[PDB]
């Protein structure tokens, strides 16, 4: 079973840098885009980034454009979220998910993390 | 006295492909070095891999055009190495020289289209299962599919899984066994913005796990 | 031998003219070295042996308006293609252009061949090929006619057996 | 995964048949045929370097004359012969020509569609030839060239029956 | 006490004959004798695994396919091919079907009382053959099956006379 | 020099059951491995023993 | 027993330039040294490059 586990989330300055975590187990991380996805406080999930499995591409949303940076490490089966510039409408949590689609929509990825909560301090 | 042997019965012949050598006819001869030549290739498996090559749609061009119609299957074709799409590949090149193989296939989706114009697509692959592939876009949902838009990147890859009953699979699809022999994938338009003459090319190359196995000789000399 | 430093130096030129009527499979080519009328041209009359490598950098000018892509590439010891092949020209050092993504591209190449040496007024072991693969849609709001260009300087140049002038 | 059978150091390494033999023969590894699983294969590289092992069929003695040598020099002796025994000659020849590397496609001329003269690794002689197989040993390429498969009319894909154990 | 006699491994490795042979065969382990040694204790089992040996009688060379190859490749000697000497000729052919283990019988078909045609070891072929024996090496066996004895008719038990050195 | 030999009489025919191994023709073949396979004999005794049979 | 082996087919044939060696046919016989002997060369390159000649 395709799982997803989210760390590195918590409390943090705003203009500082966090770090976000995936750790994914299964037989078919090679084959699966992976994204996430940021649902604010009474709002629905929304794309973020992405990162390819093949070239290594990059493509990030209008609003956090210039500020991410997203990787993943295959050997390890883990993809990152870097993150700096950080600014109070981030406060929200970041979900891990994947599938073979590459798309701003969220019910077209199956699988998906519990989640993990970031909380920006202005 | 001296060793005694016996010359058996059956040995001692030639064969196109023995690992033994020959007897040398002229020493001493010593080459100048080829050493630090630019692209020295050791493996064509590595090369199948590394770099894509275009297919062959209808009329013989590697382009996908937007269709007007009320059909959304903007295509199908046969996901096999002796199929008509897969006829100017390298790696189609390759395989003709061996029986059987056995690894995962990519799908390479570039838009060369206007900036102008977006739209909104799906790739379906379905195994030798079912009599007839999901003409419908809907149906093919149920297959192991992708959903793929032009609005932040211009470049998606989709990797074919290997599913099949043995370990390996054949390369020269016989001329038994009717019916769709393994695989197709069709790709289907859910929506197009001012997309009419908007062009779609794809290519395919080699996987991370592909592999051949049999070198045979099997043209016609 | 020595290195002459003098000779690599860039120098643009004239590709191909890009319209609309041009299908996939339209090919154009350009030999190097090329008529150079500097130092090189020199080099290549006044000596005899030569070594170098390439680099060089196509552009399109044209806008965002426009669809379609073009596709560079450096073979070497280049040969006639039927239309079979010209599906497989990823094989050699290539960028692809479009105006939708891209606008320059950038391919440097080494000195190669059978010879340490060679005379390029009788062997040319490069050329540039720029091959449409995706044919150049247009509207009314859109560029009628697209100018490439190609910048183009050897690199490690080097000489050996200095050669009378013609004087 | 094991990607054994497609090393291009094994898959050289067989005895292929050289169509083409006279009483006086330049052994050229450019007379395969091209459509065979080592003349293609060896089609698609630019640059090659490889020794040679020969099995020849013929009457009388054998006399090999490296690369270079004039022709007259296969009416004596003095150079390599070979007395023949019943079935046939196994000789095993080193790689004797100046240039580096050779190749298989050649852009222009070398004299102040045809590849110099100097791409060859010797020459035979006999009062006849019936029969000549090379091999190529510690095979390497340089370069790929596209390699293409055999062509669809109208059918999905190229049909070829395989072996069965129908009865 | 010693069972070494009825060793799987030890019973199977002999030469048995092959009746029916063509001009082109298409070696399968069911085409021996169901009564014989060697074919009873085969019929016996319901899946195999093992290598081959063989010696071959024939006329002109002698051409090797691997399983999945075409038949139409039978015709090119790039594929091994074996220079006939005197008596015959001894060969070690590996497995290469595609199915991890082969079997003796098979409930249903599997095309979209006969078993799958991709149940074999290869296929030969020469302008004639005489003789063909096969060799089961490293021999293994799996799911026992009956094994029947011959019937008495009237009689207590069978009566088989045995080698006496009665003068 | 070379080591001489003497070719003796009688020896090398064939024999159907003879212990010495053939020479390859095809190398580098490697096979999917049939471990964990449920039902291997290996001795026919060992099958006698373990199942009876009825008698008629 | 005694040892297999197997009559090769192609090998064997006499070649004019073969670095193998012959059976000796008279033994034990001392030749006087020749040491000591002035005027030696053991490489024609040797001996080109040390003495020049004429041109014509």
């Amino acid at each position: 079973q395709v799982q997803l586990q989210q760390s590195g989330g918590g409390l943090v300055q705003a203009g500082g840098s966090l770090r976000l975590s995936c750790a994914a187990s299964g037989r078919a991380f090679g084959y699966y885009y992976m994204g996430w996805f940021r649902q604010a406080p009474g709002k629905e999930r929304e794309f973020v980034a992405a990162i390819s499995w093949y070239d290594g591409s990059t493509s990030y949303a209008d609003s956090v454009k210039g500020r991410f940076t997203i990787s993943r490490d295959n050997a390890k089966n883990t993809v990152d979220l870097q993150m700096n510039s950080l600014k109070s409408e981030d406060t929200a949590v970041y979900y891990c998910a994947g599938d073979r689609s590459l798309t701003v929509v969220a019910s077209s990825w199956r699988y998906w993390g519990q989640g993990t909560q970031v909380t920006v301090s202005s | 006295g001296i060793v005694p042997v016996a010359c058996s019965d059956g040995y001692g012949g030639l064969v196109t492909t023995d690992p033994k050598t020959a007897d040398p006819v002229y020493g001493k001869v010593y080459n100048p070095p080829r050493t630090n030549y630019p692209g020295r290739f050791t493996n064509l498996l590595d090369v199948a891999e590394a770099c894509p090559t275009f297919l062959c749609f209808d009329d013989g061009k590697p382009y996908v055009v937007t269709r007007e119609d009320e059909q959304r299957l903007l295509a199908k074709f046969d996901v096999s190495l002796a199929a008509k799409h897969m006829s100017n590949t390298y790696l189609s090149g390759i395989a003709q020289y061996y029986a059987q193989y056995s690894g995962t296939i990519n799908l390479h989706f570039m838009f060369t289209g206007s900036t102008d114009s977006k739209a909104r697509y799906m790739v379906a692959y379905v195994p030798p299962g079912v009599e007839t592939p999901p003409d419908t876009p809907e149906r093919a949902a149920h297959c192991i599919h992708a959903e793929w838009d032009t609005g932040l990147n211009s470049k998606f890859t989709f990797s074919i899984p290997y599913v099949s009953a043995a370990d390996y699979a054949y390369t020269a699809s016989d001329v038994a066994e009717t019916t769709n022999v393994q695989g197709w994938v069709c790709i289907y338009q859910i929506t197009h913005g001012k997309a009419q003459n908007d062009t779609l090319v794809v290519s395919v190359s080699a996987g991370k796990d592909f592999e051949l196995r049999l070198p045979i000789d099997p043209r016609t000399q | 031998e020595t290195r002459v430093t003098q000779a690599e130096r860039f120098f643009k030129k004239h590709l191909f003219n890009w319209t609309t009527d041009k299908p996939f499979g339209h090919l154009e080519k350009l030999k190097l070295p090329t008529d150079h009328k500097g130092v090189y041209g020199h080099l290549v009359d006044s000596f005899a042996y030569m070594r170098n490598g390439w680099d060089v950098e196509v552009s399109a000018v044209g806008n965002q308006f426009n669809g379609g892509c073009l596709l560079v590439a450096m073979v070497p010891e280049w040969k006639k293609f039927t239309p079979r092949e010209k599906y497989q020209l990823t094989l050699f050092p290539h960028q692809f252009i479009s105006p939708r993504t891209n606008m320059t591209a950038h391919i440097t190449v080494p000195y190669l061949g059978v010879n340490r040496y060679d005379q390029y007024k009788k062997h040319k072991p490069w050329t540039l090929v720029v091959m449409v693969v995706s044919p150049l849609t247009t509207s009314s709001i859109g560029a009628t006619e697209i100018k490439v260009y190609a910048n183009i300087a050897p690199t490690h140049v080097h000489v050996a057996g200095e050669l009378p002038s013609k004087e | 995964q094991r990607r054994h059978h497609t090393d291009v150091g094994f898959i050289m390494d067989r005895f292929v048949k050289i169509n083409n033999t006279n009483p006086t023969h330049v052994i050229d590894l450019m007379q395969t045929h091209q459509h065979g699983l080592v003349g293609a294969l060896l089609r698609a590289a630019t640059y090659y370097f490889s020794d040679l092992e020969i099995v020849v069929r013929h009457e009388g003695n054998l006399t090999w004359v490296p690369n270079g040598a004039p022709e007259a020099a296969l009416s004596n002796a003095g150079n390599p012969t070979a007395y023949n025994k019943a079935p046939f000659t196994r000789l095993a020849l080193p790689y004797t020509a100046p240039h580096r590397v050779l190749a298989t496609v050649y852009n222009g001329t070398s004299k102040y569609t045809q590849l110099p003269a100097s791409f060859n690794f010797g020459a035979i002689r006999a009062t006849d030839i019936s029969e000549l197989l090379v091999r190529m040993k510690r095979a390497e390429l340089y370069c790929p060239r596209p390699l293409l498969a055999v062509e669809v009319t109208a059918q999905d894909r190229h049909k070829q029956k395989i072996i069965a154990p129908a009865k």
